RNA sequence: AGGA
């Protein structure tokens, strides 16, 4: 039935628990907040796959 | 015949279905509790484990072993340990069981209650014997083993009530009834539309006489007539499960007699 | 937490088995604890003096009416409080046998029998009478509920002379932790001590009696009339084109705006309102179709547990979702959902649950119910928190 | 077990509630009570 | 705790002959009280009963599946060729007097969990003890015999 | 853990009798027996009988916590008549019932072919 | 120590307001046209319809303890098939000589309405409530 | 895992049952119904007892020593 | 905050909470293990001297 | 008729195909 | 599932047709036609919640498909198959649960956070959590003696071997005020 | 890491 998908580290069955992260290289508009002289921002995570 | 009547519909090794008549229903109920709760029988107690390789751990099995049925017929010439004069046990007071199983198979080997053993004198009365209604004769499987899987342990059987524990319970579900029809009106039925159509008529209803609900409501009728049916486990036989039940309450009264009579 | 003065009382120790501190129930609230595997403290003083603090000023009977709310903290719960209105009907009558038990089950009983309600034929007491044994002398109460005269036809309101129940149901408003109630002028009147007995007292002759007589519930008290279900229907049928006609009328630009609001905000405050009028009126059928009997209803007439919406989502229809006020918002674009057309302002599309809990949900009503569910789970996280440094 | 090894973290505009999104991909009720409440995810 | 977010602990422990028992011998091994389900509005653990009590007779697994054609009218006809009443209520008697109760009770089976958390593991007390070397007050926690 | 034996349920304790009577302070002829190891199999059965006796005027029992088997039991009768008198009558003709049922089952049975 | 009022009354409707075992009855004097009469009767132990002719007394008597049986022997003070006893609680002056007495007898309410009872019916706990045919 | 002996509720001998239950739906290849009827399991806390037990033991036995 | 307004403290106990309906309101039913634990220091006093002898 | 169209039961012997190949954990493994 | 308005005979209809089922429970009782299989032969699809945006699925198929041209009261109110566009199909709404969920019985008809608190308790409810336990020293475990399959159970269950492993035991229980206890 |  032990479906693994987990390790043995120095004994403990210990699991890699996934880490939710916004996507890269992404084209993003975002209106800026009442009080700023910026009124809208055009945002881009870019990063090397 | 004298005061309340019995009327036995149907009689077996395991059941007695039978008619309470011209009783009190605190009377019914009172005799109901008694068999449940307070008619002794005999029953595995303790349990010293020599050598157990099974899946199953020490006190799993314990339990089971308790749990198993012993003959219980002659429970009457059996002392309760407790009122007894050994340092412990012995013969006047325990049953012996021996319990030793190997996997000699290759195949699965059963452990059965079959599989018990008496060590201790009986001095010739009904007791202590696994009470086997198995088909095949084998009756309660207790453990199971592959090979190098073996069980060895010692049982005293000592006598005992359902009070105490329901391992010394004489008999399994005991059935009761009374007024099919709600002439008393002892109850007030749940319904959508109608509570004739939506509660189901029960066997009872043919031996007691319809309502006719043209009739004014009987607030004088009390509660008299009661179909019961007493199941056994096989310690004790069913006619014994009702009559030790009886005698039970009756010793039970008769020490209240006796307790204003010492005072 | 200890956000009151009453999360913290003194009491008298009772040494008992078993491995659980054991409290008497309508001492519950204040604390604000419950069964489902709650943990309390106990602290024990080491000086005469410091004893004589705790059951002087902090010990249980004193601390009944809270100047919180200048009202009794502590009342009449659960199974006290829905056998209390079963026990008081005009219908309850108690053979000679169990008034016996019932008598000798109060404590202080003077040991005088009183004289049934009923001599000839068959002697048989009201439940009023035999709770009244426990309501002791010179409590004097009147309330008068809607629709009560002094002949009070509906067994309404409440009249108590003497410490002798006269005439109403016994429920919430009469034993509960009420500003007017009967707890409230025992302790006034006869003292802390005395309305603590009383507490007891009703419990003792209560719950034996709705032992014997026992009480349940379950699927069948969901269940609505096959006619009323057909009518609750029609309801949400009709309500749905009162909708569709403001959704096609919005759609053809004659739809004119109230002063200070979008002509979107215009359309669906009535959208949102005719939904939720139409989850009511779908309610207020079943409530009313379902008889005296209905261990739910019953439930909610004694003011044990349950109010008309839990009925009414229960057995007629759930209703209406919301996320931040507004119904189920495009998350895609254009619709809820990937099995939607887009622009679709629907009752279906944006979040209204047509289904009963005992029909069952679709699985769109059920990702919406979850997604306003999840709403109320984040504000019960967040407002714990944000509430204990107010506190502080 | 089975559950664990379908856990997702989220660290740190409103990621807590349910959205439309999630249909299909994410348990609509499978979410702590608490601190952690739509933070973590399961699959 | 069933599988309805309807968690409890014990409050006592009753044998055979003071529980109320059914007309056909049948006792309850559970005794939940009404008041938990109205404000919770927990439909599905009535209906796991209804399916559950129809499973036990029959001999079938019930499906609880969710979006399904099941209805509780369905599972109501199945009891009634079964002999019990359609919604599950049943006659109980009191087990101290063995008169019946004015009552109908929801009886049937239900999968009950055995949870975690056990009051002996829970259940703590001192009476002065161990206390920590910089600040001279009494330890954390149970295991340590913390104050 | 903190779980009583199960032995207590029915065995009498260190110097503790079965019954104690102790009069009724409250009203006159009326008295308390307090049943230990004892329950409702017992309590009820004895409360019911005297019901049947014309010279008692009050009869009831209560088991004022489940934790401990014992019951208080209160006999009321008319002047004259003595409160254990009554208690030992219902208390015989309980007995005398039983012995009939017991004769009649008996005679049933022996009647029965499996 | 002694009877409080007597009269007979024609029922002219029985009422039960989701109530299975009591009626609220509405009757009326035969003699006395002024006089009316208001009472909700257990319909289980004593079933009543409407146009039904019956005499109700009221009587102070026949205090402490309640006895059950021996009334074998017992003179009971019945010659009525229905009793009650119950308790004054209103004394509701309907102007000019008409008066009206409120009695409940253990929430089993009743509201008679009169003239001359005046120098009869008191504001006591002792209140019996005897109907026959 | 392993039989119940005896049904925890009214206190009937299951234990025996088990071997005879699972034959009756090999061998006679009944359904599970009318199997537990056969063998007498009337009340459905008696049924429920061998209709939803999990004989885990024979996953145990599996293993070596 | 944590050493002085608050504290870790002695005679103190705590458990699982369970309701009762054959208790008083202003009692608590505590576990026979949880008294035998928790002391109250009583001054040997003639009125309570024979009680304490028997009670050591 | 090998070509008729799929019935509500019928997508649970999909469903079953997917676990029997995918597992359970199929996302940590692959 | 994938639905094409690709076919000569009628509407629009998902690829997968009932010989392909048959074709999947051939090797459901082997134990050659896979997942893979259905994948390959591009009769179901992965799409992630980007692609979802351009495409339109039906909750049931059979239900979900052709067009009309009484109905029962107990059963709940659904909608229709008014769309001609449904690029797919849903496989099986329920598939939307998680783990936990998958357990509770008839979700459909609890009070949305009753199922939040459902999928938290399992977690700590006691049963076999390997058949392997007595051979492994882990620090606490706790092995449930009569483990029982529920009664009532979710198709879903299947393939999270619960009826293989279960979590509790089938308590027969009464819904009563009995001792106020 | 969980419990109210
Ligand atoms: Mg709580
Ligand atoms: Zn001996
Ligand atoms: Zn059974």
């Amino acid at each position: 039935f032990d479906m693994g998908g987990y390790f043995i580290i120095n004994g403990s069955e210990k699991v890699l628990i996934a880490q939710e992260r916004s996507a890269g290289n992404i084209v993003q508009v975002f209106k800026k907040a009442a009080p700023s002289p910026i009124s809208h921002v055009a945002e881009i995570r870019s990063a090397l796959e | 015949e004298e005061g309340p009547q019995v009327k036995i519909r149907e009689a077996s090794k395991d059941n007695v279905d039978f008619i309470l008549s011209n009783v009190d229903l605190a009377m019914a109920n009172s005799l109901r509790r008694v068999m449940i709760a307070e008619i002794p029988t005999l029953a595995i107690d303790s349990v010293e484990v020599e050598t157990n390789t099974t899946v199953l751990a020490d006190e799993f099995i314990a339990h089971r072993l308790g749990l198993i049925p012993l003959q219980s017929m002659d429970i009457e010439q059996l002392e309760y340990s407790r009122d007894c004069f050994c340092e412990d046990h012995c013969d006047k007071c325990s049953v012996v069981l021996t319990l030793q199983a190997f996997g000699e198979s290759e195949s699965t080997t059963n452990v059965y209650s079959k599989d018990l053993v008496i060590v201790s004198n009986l001095m010739g009365r009904n007791i202590g014997h696994p009470i086997i209604q198995d088909k095949e004769g084998n009756g309660v499987l207790i453990c199971k083993l592959r090979k190098g899987q073996e069980l060895k342990l010692t049982c005293v059987a000592k006598k005992g009530i359902a009070k105490e524990h329901a391992k010394w319970g004489p008999a399994a579900a005991i059935e009761f009834e009374y007024d099919p029809w709600n002439k008393l009106k002892h109850t007030d039925y749940w319904y959508e539309q109608d509570s004739a159509k939506e509660w189901p008529q029960s066997k009872n209803c043919e031996y007691e006489d319809p309502p006719n609900e043209g009739d004014p409501f009987d607030y004088k009728a009390q509660a008299d007539t009661f179909y019961m049916n007493v199941e056994s486990v096989g310690s004790i036989p069913v006619d014994q499960v009702v009559v030790r039940g009886i005698d039970t309450l009756q010793k039970k009264v008769a020490s209240i007699l006796l307790a204003l009579t010492q005072m | 937490p200890s956000l009151h003065k009453m999360s913290m009382m003194a009491h008298r120790v009772k040494v008992i088995p078993y491995s659980t501190f054991r409290l008497n129930l309508s001492v519950t609230s204040p604390y604000n604890a419950d069964f489902d595997g709650d943990e309390m403290n106990l602290h024990v003083p080491q000086s005469e003096e410091t004893r004589a603090e705790l059951s002087q000023l902090c010990a249980v009977p004193l601390q009944i009416v809270s100047p919180q709310s200048n009202k009794p903290c502590m009342g009449i719960v659960q199974d006290t409080l829905c056998g209390i209105r079963k026990l008081t009907l005009r219908d309850t009558f108690i053979e000679l046998d169990q008034v016996l038990n019932m008598l000798y089950w109060v404590p202080d009983w003077d040991g005088v029998i009183p004289t049934p309600a009923i001599i000839k034929p068959k002697p048989l007491w009201s439940g009023k009478q035999i709770l009244s044994v426990a309501i002791p002398n010179g409590i004097h109460l009147q309330r008068f509920d809607e629709g009560t005269t002094l002949l009070s036809p509906k067994d309404n309101g409440m009249l108590i002379i003497d410490g002798q129940i006269i005439f109403g149901v016994v429920e919430k408003k009469t034993v509960g932790s009420s500003n007017g109630g009967l707890i409230h002028v025992v302790t006034r009147e006869k003292g802390p001590q005395v309305c603590a007995k009383l507490f007891g007292n009703i419990q003792k002759v209560v719950n034996f009696w709705l032992l014997h007589n026992g009480f349940s519930t379950g699927i069948g008290d969901t269940i609505a009339d096959g006619p009323t279900m057909r009518e609750i229907t029609e309801t949400i049928a009709e309500a749905k084109k009162k909708v569709l006609d403001v959704t096609k009328e919005a759609q053809a630009n004659l739809l004119t705006a109230k002063h200070g609001m979008t002509l979107r905000e215009s359309f669906e405050d009535n959208v949102v309102r005719f939904l939720n009028e139409a989850r009511d009126k779908a309610g207020r059928l079943a409530e009313v179709n379902l008889k005296d009997l209905n261990n739910v209803k019953q439930m909610v007439m004694a003011g044990s547990k349950g109010s008309f919406i839990n009925i009414a989502q229960m057995s007629a229809c759930v209703g209406q979702q919301s996320v931040e006020g507004k119904r189920i918002a495009f998350g895609f674009v254009d619709r809820t959902l990937p099995h939607f057309s887009k622009d679709d302002y629907s009752p279906e599309s944006k979040g209204f649950v047509e289904n009963s809990y005992l029909r069952g949900l679709t699985p769109q009503e059920f990702f919406f119910h979850a997604m306003g569910g999840r709403e109320g789970l984040i504000d019960t996280a967040v407002k714990t928190a944000e509430t204990g440094y107010i506190q502080r | 077990t089975l559950s664990h090894l379908r856990r997702t973290n989220t660290p740190i505009a409103k990621p807590r509630q349910l959205h439309n999104t999630h249909w299909g991909l994410v348990c609509p009720a499978e979410t702590p009570e608490g601190q952690a409440c739509g933070l973590v995810k399961n699959l | 705790a069933s599988r309805h977010g309807q968690k409890g602990t014990i409050g006592i422990t009753y044998r055979r002959e003071d529980m109320p028992f059914t007309a056909e011998g049948i006792v309850p091994d559970l005794i939940i009280n009404p008041h938990a389900i109205p404000s919770r509005m927990t439909v599905a653990h009535l209906i796991e009963c209804l399916l559950s009590k129809v499973a036990a007779l029959s001999g079938n697994e019930g499906d609880a599946s969710p979006f399904t054609d099941i209805t509780v009218e369905g599972i109501s006809k199945l009891l009634r060729e079964h002999g019990y009443q359609s919604r599950g209520f049943e006659v109980m008697y009191n087990g101290h007097t063995g008169k019946k109760l004015m009552a109908q009770i929801f009886f049937g089976p239900t999968y009950y969990q055995r949870l975690r958390h056990m009051v002996d593991d829970k259940i703590h007390a001192r009476a002065r003890g161990p206390m920590q070397v910089l600040t001279r007050q009494p330890v954390e926690g149970r295991s340590r015999d913390g104050g | 853990m903190n779980a009583p034996d199960r032995f207590e349920l029915f065995l009498l304790g260190e110097g503790e009798s079965k019954l104690k009577i102790d009069p009724d302070t409250k009203a006159p002829n009326a008295v308390v027996i307090t049943f230990e190891k004892e329950d409702h199999t017992l309590g009820n059965l004895i409360r019911a009988e005297l019901l049947n006796d014309r010279k008692v005027l009050f009869a009831a029992y209560k088991v004022e916590h489940p934790f401990f088997a014992r019951f208080k039991l209160r006999i009321q009768t008319t002047e004259g008549y003595d409160p254990k008198d009554a208690l030992k009558n219902a208390c015989n003709s309980i007995i005398n019932k039983l012995g009939a049922l017991k004769t009649n089952f008996e005679t049933e049975w022996n009647l029965q072919t499996l | 120590s002694n009877t409080l009022f007597d009269d007979i009354f024609q029922v002219s409707e029985v009422d039960p307001g989701r109530y299975n075992k009591v009626c609220r009855i509405e009757a009326a004097s035969t003699t006395q046209d002024q006089c009316k009469l208001t009472l909700d009767i257990n319909v289980e132990l004593f079933p009543v319809a409407a146009q039904d002719s019956l005499t109700v007394t009221i009587a102070s008597s026949l205090t402490r303890s309640w006895r059950p049986p021996q009334a074998g022997d017992r003179s009971l003070a019945d010659d009525y098939d229905y009793v009650m006893y119950g308790t004054a609680y209103k004394f509701e002056e309907v102007s000019k000589d008409l008066i009206a007495v409120y009695y409940s007898f253990g929430g089993l309410l009743m509201r008679l309405e009169g003239n001359y009872r005046n120098l009869n019916n008191l504001k006591q706990e002792n209140a019996y409530l005897l109907i026959r045919r | 895992m392993i039989v119940p002996v005896r049904c925890f509720s009214c206190g009937k001998v299951v234990g025996d049952k088990w071997e005879s239950y699972l034959n009756l739906l090999q061998e006679d290849e009944l359904d599970e119904g009318t199997a537990l009827s056969r063998l007498g399991l009337k009340r459905y806390c008696c049924r429920r007892m061998i209709l939803t037990h999990v004989d885990l033991i024979e996953k145990f036995l599996r293993y070596n020593p | 905050r944590g050493n002085l307004m608050g504290k870790r403290v002695d005679f103190s106990a705590r458990t699982v909470i369970s309701g009762d309906p054959n208790l008083e309101l202003d009692q608590v039913g505590v576990p026979k293990s949880i008294a035998k634990t928790l002391t109250y220091p009583e001054v040997v006093t003639p009125y309570n001297i024979d009680r304490l002898t028997q009670l050591v | 008729d090998e070509s008729a169209p799929i019935t509500a039961e019928d997508s649970w012997a999909v469903i079953s195909a997917f676990f029997r190949e995918k597992g359970l954990v199929s996302q940590q493994l692959d | 599932f994938i639905v094409e308005d690709d076919e000569s005979l009628g509407h629009k209809e998902l690829k997968v047709r009932k010989g392909h089922i048959a074709k999947l429970m051939a090797t459901e009782y082997q134990d050659e036609y896979t997942w893979s299989s259905l994948l390959n032969e591009g009769l179901v699809e992965y799409i992630d919640a980007e692609e979802e945006e351009s495409i339109l699925i039906a909750m049931q198929p059979e239900d979900l498909e052709p067009a009309e041209a009484d109905v029962d009261p107990a059963k709940r109110i659904r909608v229709s198959h008014h769309a001609t566009t449904f690029t797919h199909c849903e496989i099986h709404p329920s598939m939307i649960l998680g783990v936990a969920a998958s357990i509770i019985p008839f979700p459909d008809h609890n009070q949305s956070p009753r199922n939040t608190y459902q999928s938290a308790m399992g977690k700590q409810a006691m049963g076999v959590f390997l058949t392997n336990y007595n051979v492994r020293m882990d620090t606490m475990a706790n092995i449930l003696y009569y483990p029982q399959k529920p009664l009532g159970t979710t198709r879903a269950m299947e393939y999270l071997k619960f009826r293989e492993l279960p979590a509790g035991q089938n308590a027969i229980v009464a819904i009563a005020c009995y001792s106020g206890y």
